[PDB]
């Protein structure tokens, strides 16, 4: 979330100061639309993670309603963002690249 | 090496022969130190008409029940002391009797089988107590209740009608058992022309030929008079029945659509197709990755407790098709799987299944002919039915001929548009009527 | 020279999934087939068994 | 005529790996590997990870998909199943002979690259519930196998089920371990039936290398003998009474199966009236109903028992089971034919015939070959070994069964049966 | 109403053995004792009270008895033993109720035969005997007492009793404790096939064949 | 003259409807209190106990 990045995923760092996202300190694979391949991803998510994002979901519904955000400061660390999913994700990626390659097979 | 076909040549080459009766006597001779001797006891299963009901059930109770030339422990002495094989595998027209035995034993048995073939006694002592071991062993052994399923599939799903006709009859008849069901129902069925002098291990056929003049010769002499007619074809029953149970804590379910027998030339893609069927293992895992559509769905929609492609065999007709288990539920989307499947099957076919079940046919297929007793029987409807052996490359070629061209066409010749049997076991509800369910025969897919 | 088998109706379980499973290990016990009332059943919460694949040339 | 037909070639790799290439010009292909990772190898740390790894074949593999595989699997049609012994587990593909090295790819995939997805590997739990149903379920997986689980006693009845207390527990941990920790080249045992010993030497060279392996044969596996009893409700009871006899490959052992003949087991020839032995014959002088009675092999290297198997409604066991004892003691009296001892080499020899035998039972019998024997003292050499036959011994082993602490096992309610300290 | 005790019921004596995977281990090795109104079956009540049961004062050491405190010299972490009373008329058998983790099983439980050998060595004091005889005698007090344990205690009375040889005579009974039966009885304790039962797996516990 | 009961923390049962049930019988076993983390449970599954009725005058 740094500058290139915070221009650009500065849309989701500065410009999600403006969209919200990061500045809201959300988590990046969180913010992935929900798909099927997205539903069962996270059916195979990892536990701790999963409360991880949990909380953070929640929060996140919290002060919406609050229609506040947290401290600045408590905005999310920029960068310094481990992709949760992404290793997990990306791997479902290649799974329904699988079933949808032998699939294409 | 000499590939599956030149392999096929180079697997070795049986051989067959005609003893003079016109009798029949056939020969592998192998590397077997033992060996399944085929004394090929070729009283079957539906062999045998309506008031003969169960005399072949009996006579299976009475085929070692003991005889004269060698009494019931002694033939246990030779034989049991022998430490021998004997069994009587029991089929439409036909069956068998094994003997595993030392080939340096085949003189023993062979003359064994001789009494076997002849001194089976039907002993007022026996027929009183061995028969009362068969009013008795029989008369209660009946009651198989797979055979309430699977043969609920034969002796249901299987009618009993006269060609549908049952296997072991009535236990009215059971009382009614006869001396001239053996006296003479026995001589009045068993027919040696039609026994099979089955040749399998390590072996001299020219022996084959010389034991045979030596005991097994004067068998078919005595035969014939009168009794032999065909297979008038009809409809068999053509419905279905729920032994109606709450007791029946949970479906074995069931279907099939025809299955082998002795004579149609199809069936062979029909194998293929019923290799396309499949038969879906409740054991089996792997249902995620699972081959059988209808299998896959059944994991995935956890859609059922059990189906497996079950080939029910008359020459020329039958049902080949799924056992199967399942609560409350299944069966609808079952025929919606199966019958669709079929409905799948009659349009859907693609080259690559048609290969696979190629293979399968071809793994299987060592599988029968791989395996002594496998291939012995084998031989013994072989030429039962065949009269000859497909060759392993006369098999291997019409199925080397497989089309798949055929498997459309000849799928809608054979099943389309068709009620062929479908029996699971216990609260069926999920059965639809024939009017839906059989609506369901009918395909508005299209 | 090394030896694992053969005594006939034991268990020492063979299974797969491509394949269903069994156990018919060294050993007897399969003598029990004997009785008038032979019954046998099937339909009721269960599984059985049997398959196998064998053909031809 | 085959070039003078291939004598399988029997053969120990130089890196300690069992290296077996069993030449066989025969059409079809037969794959065994035979793995000490057969019960003798488990250990108390884990439980069932033998039946799960047994179901666990099909689990997602390291750098094969348990789908793709099951796409190559699958694709072939062909019989690949690793096999749960007490001594073994063995990766079997029999197959046409092309599609061998994918499935041999396939078997080199198959026992070297396991993933244990955590994903999958939960997935799988379940479906050993439904396997030990399977194990228990009816009277050949309940009367003979559950009652086996009823039967067999010590930690070869570490079960092909796994443990109920241990149910749904296995860690990926205990499987990277366990294999780790029992895989190893010391269960390394390939046997090719089929192909090129060089050809099967060349995946075999640039693949297989492993080691590993472990300690001991058991408590004396704890020697209680006695009663495993189990209060059944069986209706018709099942009660199984066990004997002892040797260990595997113990001098006596061959005896062993002699005295087992002696008894004898079930019969080549159906529907008899087991007329053949003082636990048969005179269990048919002796015993009016169903019954049974026969000794195992429990064979470690290090020790054996053979018990006997027994079936009987319950009125009759203490009259069955003493009267078993009975014609035990009777057995033990010596009393014993010459045609006995020589008849019985027909029918138990011929026990190693049949035994030995043919396509399937050979790559389960000729592949307890292409497996299981590891070379032929041939019919000639180990029928000589069974011609070295020996009657005394089993006299002064009849004593010797006679002598011991056995087993008792119980499947039922003994208010009929004997408890065997009231023997 | 009909007939008979038991098998006697068939002694076993030996294990009730239990593949628990029970996290910290549930062993209980059982001792014996004596039947119901038998003549040493006070005595037994005695042992019991020699190597005791459960305080009337909590959070102690369990300092009282060679099965405690020298379970309490003896052990370091979880442990118990207790004796029962399986009264038939007939016959009995006072165990020990064992606790403890896995590992120090064969260490607790050989440890706990061995303080059944160490306390079969008829070592004893009288304050030993006495002291005894206030607490568990007390344990016939509290047990007979009050109006619950009236009910289910004097209602062991009004019910499990059947006469008061009272506090006086049945005390006095109790007052017929003799130690030297308890020495005798040590021997007799360690004479006999009693039971192990098992809750775990014994890979640290001791299978008692094995003893 | 006729006797029952009193040995403190094995189990005899004793349950009804009106009430709950419970065995606390002759014996032992009630003494595992002792250690640190002391822990106890709640929330899954489950049982519990204790219950009676006590008053007054």
């Amino acid at each position: 979330v740094s500058a290139s990045s915070k221009w650009l995923e500065g849309i989701r760092k500065w410009y999600y100061n403006a969209a919200g996202f990061n500045k809201l300190g959300l988590m990046r694979d969180d913010t992935i639309h929900e798909n099927d391949d997205v539903k069962e991803a996270i059916r195979r998510l990892p536990e701790n993670l999963y409360d991880d994002r949990v909380f953070r979901i929640k929060r996140a519904l919290d002060l919406s309603m609050r229609q506040q955000i947290l401290p600045k400061e408590q905005w999310t660390k920029y960068e310094e963002d481990k992709f949760y999913l992404e290793p997990y994700l990306k791997e479902v990626i290649r799974e329904r690249k699988e079933r949808e390659e032998w699939a294409k097979k | 090496t000499a590939t599956y076909a030149q392999a096929l040549q180079s697997v070795p080459e049986t051989q067959v022969s005609q003893l003079d009766n016109g009798l029949r006597v056939a020969s592998e001779q192998s590397s077997q130190p033992t060996c399944t001797v085929g004394v090929w006891i070729d009283a079957g299963s539906r062999y045998e008409t309506e008031k003969n009901n169960g005399a072949g059930y009996f006579v299976e109770h009475l085929a070692f029940k003991g005889t004269k030339n060698r009494p019931g422990n002694a033939l246990e002495k030779e034989v049991e002391s022998m430490g021998a094989h004997l069994n009587a595998y029991s089929t439409r027209e036909h069956t068998a009797y094994y003997i595993k035995a030392l080939s340096k034993d085949l003189p023993k048995a062979v003359e064994l089988l001789a009494d076997i073939v002849q001194n089976c006694s039907l002993e007022d002592s026996q027929i009183e107590k061995e028969r009362d071991v068969i009013l008795q062993e029989l008369q209660e052994n009946d009651t198989s209740m797979r055979d309430v399923v699977f043969n609920y599939l034969h002796a249901t799903a299987f009618q009993g009608t006269p060609l549908a006709q049952s296997v072991e009859g009535p236990s009215e008849n059971v009382r009614k058992l006869s001396r001239a069901d053996l006296t003479e129902y026995l001589s009045r069925h068993y027919k040696a022309p039609r026994m099979v002098l089955a040749a399998a291990g390590g072996l001299e056929h020219r022996q084959l030929l010389d034991l045979a003049q030596k005991h097994f010769s004067g068998l078919s002499g005595t035969y014939d008079e009168d009794a032999v007619p065909t297979l008038t074809p009809c409809r068999f029953t053509g419905s279905e029945i729920r032994h109606r149970e709450d007791g029946l804590p949970l479906a074995h379910v069931a279907i099939a659509v025809e299955g082998p027998g002795w004579a149609n030339p199809d069936n062979v893609a029909l194998q293929v197709a019923n290799a396309i069927i499949g038969h879906y293992d409740c054991t089996y895992g792997g249902g995620m990755h699972l081959s059988s559509p209808l299998a896959s769905v059944a994991v995935t929609n956890k859609l059922c407790q059990s189906f497996q492609t079950f080939n029910i065999c008359y020459a020329d007709t039958g049902l080949l098709g799924a056992h199967f288990v399942c609560d409350h539920m299944s069966i609808d989307d079952m025929m919606f799987v199966l019958q669709g499947q079929w409905m799948r099957l009659c349009t859907s076919a693609t080259e690559s299944e048609v290969v696979r079940g190629k293979n399968l046919l071809r793994n299987a297929l060592v599988s029968h002919l791989d395996g002594t007793t496998p291939v012995c029987e084998d031989i013994g409807r072989s030429l039962l039915t065949y009269g000859r052996r497909i060759p392993l490359a006369e098999w291997e070629s019409r199925i080397a001929e497989v089309d798949a061209r055929v498997v459309r066409e000849v799928c809608s010749k054979y099943f389309y548009d068709q009620c062929p049997a479908v029996a699971g076991f216990g609260p069926i509800e999920q059965l639809p009527d024939y009017n839906r369910i059989r609506s369901g025969m009918f395909w508005l897919r299209f | 020279m090394l030896s694992v088998a053969a005594r006939s109706g034991p268990f020492a379980p063979v299974l797969s999934a491509t394949s269903r499973g069994v156990a018919g290990a060294l050993r007897p016990l399969v003598q029990a087939a004997v009785p008038a009332t032979s019954e046998s059943p099937v339909l009721d919460l269960k599984r059985s068994v049997l398959c196998r694949e064998s053909l031809r040339g | 005529v085959p070039q003078h037909p291939q004598d399988l070639e029997f053969t120990r790799l130089p890196n300690g790996l069992v290296i077996a290439s069993l030449e066989n010009y025969a059409p079809a292909s037969r794959i065994g590997l035979f793995i000490k990772a057969g019960s003798r190898y488990e250990n108390f740390n884990n439980l069932g990870t033998s039946h799960l790894l047994r179901l666990a074949s099909s689990l997602t593999t390291k750098g094969a998909s348990s789908f793709k595989i099951t796409r190559g699997i699958e694709a072939v049609g062909g019989k690949l199943s690793v096999t749960s012994t007490r001594e073994n587990m063995a990766y079997t593909v029999e197959c046409l002979r092309d599609d061998v090295d994918i499935l041999m790819e396939f078997l080199l995939n198959v026992t070297t690259a396991p993933e244990f997805r955590r994903w999958e590997v939960a997935a799988l739990q379940s479906q050993l519930r439904i396997d030990k149903a399977v194990a228990f379920q009816n009277p050949q997986a309940h009367v003979i196998e559950n009652l086996h689980a009823a039967a067999y006693r010590n930690a070869l009845a570490n079960s092909l089920y796994c443990p109920d207390y241990r149910i749904g527990k296995v860690t990926p941990d205990e499987l990277h371990d366990y294999v780790q920790n029992h895989f190893t080249s010391a269960r390394m045992a390939l046997i090719g039936l089929g192909v090129s010993h060089p050809v099967l030497k060349q995946v075999a060279e640039q693949f297989l290398n492993i080691r590993g392996g472990l300690g001991l044969s058991g408590a004396k596996a704890k020697y209680r003998g006695g009663e495993i009893r189990e209060q059944n409700g069986d209706s018709l009871v099942h009660a199984a009474l066990v004997a002892e006899s040797a260990a595997i490959g113990s001098a006596e052992a061959n005896a062993f199966s002699v005295l087992q003949h002696v008894l004898g087991a079930g019969p080549h020839v159906k529907r008899g009236s087991n007329a053949t032995s003082s636990l048969y014959q005179a269990v048919a002088k002796g015993v009016h109903q169903p019954f049974d009675v026969s000794a195992f092999n429990a064979s470690y290297s290090d020790s054996g028992l053979f018990g006997f198997y027994t079936i009987s409604q319950a009125a009759s066991a203490g009259d069955v089971i003493k009267a078993a004892y009975n014609q035990v003691k009777t057995i033990a009296q010596g009393n014993l034919s010459n045609p006995d001892v020589q008849a019985a080499k027909n029918k138990l020899k011929a026990g190693y015939l049949m035994s030995v035998e043919s396509s399937e039972g050979f790559l389960d019998e000729v592949g307890c070959q292409a497996l299981a024997a590891g070379s032929y003292t041939p019919p000639s050499t180990v029928l000589q070994q069974i011609d070295a036959v020996a009657d005394a011994d089993v006299i002064n082993a009849a004593k010797k069964f006679v002598s011991g602490r056995k087993s008792m096992a119980a499947s039922g309610n003994l208010g009929h049966t004997p408890f065997i300290d009231e023997l």
